[PDB]
């Protein structure tokens, strides 16, 4: 538990240290997207040829 | 090859197959030589009331 620190260290001025760990961190990482081989598909349409009676 | 054997050259007619890009072909009206009736199902919607259609 967190409370025993109060007896041992007082739990003061620590807060910023905890903040250092807890805060979100971000930086742009560029990269690749890859995976195992997968299914894919396709649809092609032709020219609609003029028909007559 | 200048030998008495029976051999002669032969050229096969193909098992014809065709494809047609153009509009240039057509099938006429259908005729039914014979017909047997497998099944029939009948139904109706009754809508007496004015509004709900």
């Amino acid at each position: 538990d967190w409370n025993w620190t109060i007896q041992q260290n007082g739990l003061s001025t620590m807060q910023n240290n905890l903040a250092r760990v807890l805060r979100p961190v971000r930086a742009g990482i560029t990269g690749d997207f890859s995976a195992e081989s997968q299914f894919a598909g396709n649809i092609e349409i032709g020219a609609p040829v003029p028909l007559a009676a | 090859d200048g030998y008495r054997c029976g051999d002669k050259t032969a050229i096969k007619v193909s098992n014809f197959a065709y494809n047609l890009d153009p509009d240039s072909f057509k099938h006429g009206d259908v005729t039914q030589s014979d017909r047997q009736l497998v099944k029939t199902v009948v139904g109706w919607a009754v809508n007496d009331s004015d509004t709900p259609q």
